[PDB]
RNA sequence: UCAUGUUGCCAGCACGUUAUGGUGGGGACUCGUGAGAGACUGCCGGGGUCAACUCGGAGGAAGGUGGGGAUGACGUCAAGUCAUCAUGCCCCUUAUGUCCAGGGCUUCACACAUGCUACAAUGGCCGGUACAAAGGGCUGCGAUGCCGUGAGGUGGAGCGAAUCCUUUCAAAGCCGGUCUCAGUUCGGAUCGGGGUCUGCAACUCGACCCCGUGAAGUCGGAGUCGCUAGUAAUCGCAGAUCAGCAACGCUG
RNA sequence: UGUGGAUUAAUUCGAUGCAACGCGAAGAACCUUACCUGGGUUUGACAUGCACAGGACGCCGGCAGAGAUGUCGGUUCCCUUGUG
């Protein structure tokens, strides 16, 4: 666990809006950690592929990264 | 004897004694009698009661135990579940955490294999 | 190699430590499959424990236990006209001592002894008095190749 | 393996992970190896010709 | 009390095997006979062999309730129930009914209906509908009830017993004469007063010589609907009320259903045949 | 089919030799791509005129391309204006100085590859089937000291719409005896309704040659 | 059998003095592979058509095609492959083209198949004893030493390599002690913490490590499969695709 | 682990006893992707031939942007006079 990721596009985009006390849903592509405490108050709109599925950012939010935060795998398997 | 609450039985050796325990396994028997000083031969009878409560607090102030085994991995899996991660979807869905097979075995989780119709 | 006659089998060597052909099909009958040399220890340990146990050469009670498990009609499985006809046969010597050793080693690792030390020594002791599974066995199979004589005449 | 995969794998990658095999000759990414870099219906085919110096039928 | 936390399709049995005595759909036998269906038409006959099977499966309903206990699974409800209506002579109609394993349905708590038994285990302050059918010489006799497994709360067994009323208040205002959609509209008024709510899907069913003969008996006030009621007609009142909303998570189990808010529901099915005065029940005991 | 494993892939330690020969040391995947590159090349060109056989061997990195035509005169037209041309195109596509070796077959169509490229000819040239193969198939047994031959054809033969096929042998071609010297030749003609495929099975003698 | 002594083995010899051929030398022996010999009923006896063939004996390491492989005649089943590849034909040409973002392709309430693990005391835990070959290795083996519970980190020798790493190559086995036939020191699931590495990043979406996990399963029902000798079976090692591994797989 | 059944944006495609299902797949966080959602390119990501401008393209950077892509910063031809 040297590092964990770092979110380079969505840790910028998080800078310009927590900076500026704004708080915007960023649509973010990046799904690959939640692993900085910054992003609690973000509403990190995470496109799971489908859309831009909203998360929030919690205090026992890290250990766990970012993308199926909002799920992606939509399944119901037996009649729907 | 007497321990934190998981039985030791009349005819396991003192490391045996300990792997029954989940804060306890033979790895960790064997780790534990040797912190402490007891041999993972010796019978649960053979046990001495100022020994029980040195095992007892070496085992409760420097190993993870029964309730500190619990207050971890339960903790940490509500935790993984709370930040919506998928290793807390495989927790829901009944699913191996780290993305291993569940579409056919996995059955200590998902539950034995069954038959639908 | 059915079909063509006779098949040739594996020559056996007679015991290191003992000295009988007896004894090493009793090891490698013992002998699970994929290590011989502790199936050797097991199976020596069995017949000295059968020694102290009965006072005599273990090579000599092995053979008595084998006497009072050997087979002499067995019964195949031909189908003779749709029906199950039970068509008792002679058995050759080698057949019926393969019979004999493969029930003593079968009802050894039955036994419920600490090692199947034990349980092969304790085998050993109830073949050759005449109290185990295998002579019972050996009484019940002379039983059922007598009870079925009417089926006997066939001489297949 | 359409054409434009293959430029795809054969253009530069944004990261140091995208880089994968996707044999030249033919364009079947799975199945390609080190030491000849090819699939393995090209591979029988080629070596069946001959051409290969030095692979051969093995019989021991 | 902790409220119960959702359940999960456990690891469904074998299933409980019915000896041919009992017949069986065409399926069984040539694929291009169709002789199933049958001349639904309701002849007194058919009334009295479906008076048999209702009998047979509301004795097997009873045995799996009395059966029902804090610790005992469903799937020995199923067994208990599949024993006594095979020694009955009957078949189990849901068993293999469209993909369902199992001879009984035993809805749990937020189950809509036709759950799957499976190693899901009955609890303390439970709530478990329980659904038998049985057939014999060509007819479909079909019932579920709830019962309170435990000492339950309050909440839970005004559910119920609401779910029960609704089920005995539609059975009753079946009249020669009247419109179908009545009996829903009752249910709904009978939900309104407590401010329960009917799923609009999962409603009544005609029974007959076919399991599911087409004839659709919604369980709310559609006026739309204009299905007067004659003598003859077997059909199921099965009036459904959660505790929640309309919309609902069907359970892994498909045929075994759920509550999307994971708020409890009931369900109570009795066959009713019209008389020339009003309803008569062909699956009680 | 039955499985006719490749008599030269069969027979290519035994007593066919390989196209190719030299040694390379972390170094043969990008001499199989230089190999495959340099075939590529001389595939349709050399093949329109008749071209046998492409052998391609490894001096000190320089060069070394031998190939053996069918016909002189197409390869090495006006001095340098062909041959010279295409040693230039190799010099340019290969990083190596090419000294390209062009040589003539020293009989007429006697190789199994050449006897399948007539064929194959023959029936994009809207002759009779049958007459191409007779003709090209007297026109292959050929190779002077010859024993054995088996012509095949698969595909859509005459332009029709099912795949049928053609077998024809002549004299001992004991393809499962290893002392055979089975020359393999496989063409496919690519005609206006499709594809056809052409083997030749071309048995020298029963010669060991160990 | 000849050749063959280096990197390799080391009797005949010395030097190591610990680190073992390890070193100087040693061809003597494998070893290493170049050549060759040596199974061809080669000899004999017996039936048999006096024939094949068969049986048996003998020489022979191999005996009656030595053994293991490598041999696909004619054709067989539109089996499979336009997604290996081209391919006749049809369709889009501004899209079904096209790059990238993210996801899925790993999803699961299940059916089947295949395997590892077991279900133990023949074994589990703990420790010691001695033997494998093929290998594989240049940004790869990568060692010694150490921090490390242990991953993992350093770290680069000898290494394009019979030299050095893979250990001077194992495990099962041998022995000793325990465990005492049990949900067991079985058995591993199962997941949690924290890390550890690779990876931009390991939630889906790698693995590993310290700990803990101790379930089912107490040897399997109908029914079923494989196996004629190095065979069934057990154990371990290696190689490939592998930056991270789903591999309990495949090839040996 | 793969296949079938079901979800899905995709759970890529085919193979369906022998001759499918520890398969192509001897290796899916991006990639693999063939599927979908969305954003770009449109002689197109990729090319070939006719030109037509041409001395630039193209490269080294900055920025925005999920990224494709776009902005320009700086270099600006090498032939040899036909123009390539």
């Amino acid at each position: 666990k040297k590092g964990p990721f770092v979110d380079d596009h969505l840790l910028k985009k998080v800078d310009v809006q927590n900076e500026k006390n704004t708080k915007q849903v960023i649509k973010t592509w990046s799904r690959r950690s939640t692993i900085i405490p910054d992003f609690i108050g973000h509403t990190f709109a995470v496109h799971d592929g489908r859309k831009h599925v909203p998360v929030f950012v919690t205090e026992a939010m890290v250990g766990h990264k970012l993308g199926e935060f909002a799920p992606t795998r939509t399944f119901k398997g037996h009649i729907k | 004897a007497r321990l934190v609450g998981v039985d030791l039985p009349r005819d396991k050796r003192m490391e045996i004694a300990l792997t029954y325990i989940y804060g306890i396994g033979r790895t960790r028997s064997n780790e534990i009698l040797a912190a402490t000083g007891i041999d993972k031969n010796m019978r649960t009878k053979d046990l001495t009661d100022d020994q029980v409560t040195v095992l007892r607090d070496y085992i409760e102030g420097n190993l993870k135990v029964e309730g500190d085994l619990r207050r971890e991995v339960q903790a940490d899996i509500r935790r993984k579940i709370e930040i919506g991660c998928y290793q807390g979807l495989r927790h829901r869905r009944g699913l191996p955490v780290r993305g291993q097979r569940t579409k056919t075995n996995a059955r200590t989780r998902k539950g034995p294999k069954r038959t639908i119709a | 190699m059915p079909r063509k006659g006779p098949a040739p089998k594996r020559p056996l060597v007679n015991d290191p430590v003992y000295g009988s052909q007896l004894v090493t099909q009793l090891v490698n009958k013992v002998l699970l499959e994929g290590k011989k040399s502790l199936a050797e220890r097991i199976v020596y340990g069995a017949l000295e424990q059968a020694r102290e146990k009965t006072g005599t050469d273990p090579v000599v009670t092995l053979k008595r236990a084998l006497d009072n498990v050997k087979p002499a009609l067995e019964v195949r499985s031909r189908r003779v006209g749709g029906a199950t006809y039970q068509v008792p046969v002679e058995v050759r010597p080698d057949r019926s001592t393969t019979l004999a050793l493969r029930w003593l080693v079968n009802f050894s690792r039955q036994r419920r002894e600490k090692t199947m030390v034990e349980r092969l020594a304790n085998e050993i002791l109830d073949a050759s008095n005449g109290l185990g599974a295998s002579v019972k066995r050996r009484e019940d199979t002379h039983k059922m190749a007598e009870a079925n004589r009417a089926f006997a005449h066939y001489r297949w | 393996a359409k054409k434009a995969l293959v430029h795809k794998a054969n253009k530069k990658p944004k990261f140091a992970v995208r880089a994968y095999t996707r044999c030249n000759k033919c364009g079947r990414p799975h199945s390609v190896y080190r030491k000849f870099g090819l699939c393995r219906i090209c591979l029988r085919e080629m070596a069946h010709a001959g051409e290969l110096p030095g692979v051969q039928k093995s019989s021991w | 009390m902790s409220v119960r936390s959702a359940l999960r399709p456990g690891v469904l049995s074998p299933t409980l095997p019915v000896p041919k005595s009992i017949p069986r759909p065409e399926y069984a036998w040539k694929p291009t006979v169709q002789e199933g269906s049958e001349p639904w038409v309701q002849t007194p006959e058919v009334i009295e062999k479906m008076r048999v099977a209702g009998r047979i499966a509301a004795g097997a309903l009873a045995e799996a309730g009395r059966a029902v206990a804090p610790g005992v699974t469903t799937d020995e409800l199923d067994r208990i129930a599949h024993e006594y209506m095979i020694d009955h002579g009957a078949y189990p109609s849901t068993l293999g009914y469209k993909g369902f394993p199992k001879s009984c349905c035993t809805s749990l708590n937020e189950i809509i209906c036709h759950g799957i038994p499976d190693s899901t285990v009955i609890e303390d302050g439970d709530i478990v509908n329980i659904d038998v059918t049985a057939y014999i010489d060509g007819v479909h006799g079909d019932t579920n009830a709830t019962f309170l497994a435990g000492d339950v709360s309050e909440e839970h067994r005004l559910l119920v017993e609401r779910t029960h009323e609704a089920t005995m208040r539609a059975i009753k205002a079946v009249k020669p004469g009247r419109a179908l959609s009545v009996v829903g509209r009752v249910i709904e008024a009978y939900a309104n007063r407590f401010g329960y709510n009917v799923v609009r899907d999962f409603t009544g069913h005609g029974i007959g010589t076919t399991f599911h003969n087409g004839l659709v008996v919604l369980h709310y006030d559609q006026p739309a609907v204009e299905t007067v009621l004659e003598p003859g007609m077997t059909f199921t009142i099965e009036p459904m009320i959660n505790l929640g909303t309309l919309d609902y998570e069907i359970w892994d189990d498909g045929w075994t259903v759920a509550t999307t808010d994971g708020k409890w529901t009931a369900q109570f099915e009795h066959t009713l045949v019209v008389t020339e005065d009003g309803a008569e029940i062909l699956t009680q005991l | 089919m039955g499985q006719k494993i490749n008599p030269h892939g069969f027979r290519l330690g035994i007593t066919t030799e390989w196209k190719s020969r030299w040694y390379a040391d972390k170094q043969y995947k990008d001499y199989v791509k230089e190999d495959v590159a340099i075939r590529k090349l001389l595939a349709t060109g050399l093949e329109r005129a008749g071209i046998a056989d492409v052998e391609i061997e490894r001096t000190r990195d320089r060069v070394r391309v031998d190939i053996h035509t069918a016909r002189p005169g197409i390869v090495i037209g006006r001095r340098g204006t062909e041959a010279d041309r295409i040693r230039a195109d190799l010099e340019k596509l290969t990083g190596k100085q090419v000294q390209l070796n062009i040589l003539e077959v020293k009989n007429p169509e006697s190789q199994a590859q050449l006897v399948a490229q007539g064929v194959a000819e023959q029936l994009s040239n809207r002759v009779a089937f049958r007459r191409a193969m007779r003709k090209a198939i007297q026109s292959a047994m050929r190779q002077p000291n010859v024993k054995g031959i088996r012509v095949q054809c698969s595909g859509r033969l005459g332009g029709a719409e099912m795949s049928r096929s053609e077998f024809y042998r002549e004299g001992r071609v004991p393809l499962h005896t290893l002392r055979a010297d089975i020359d393999y030749g496989l063409y496919e003609a690519k005609t206006t309704f499709g594809r056809i495929g052409v083997k030749v099975w071309i048995y020298k003698g029963d010669i060991v040659g160990g």
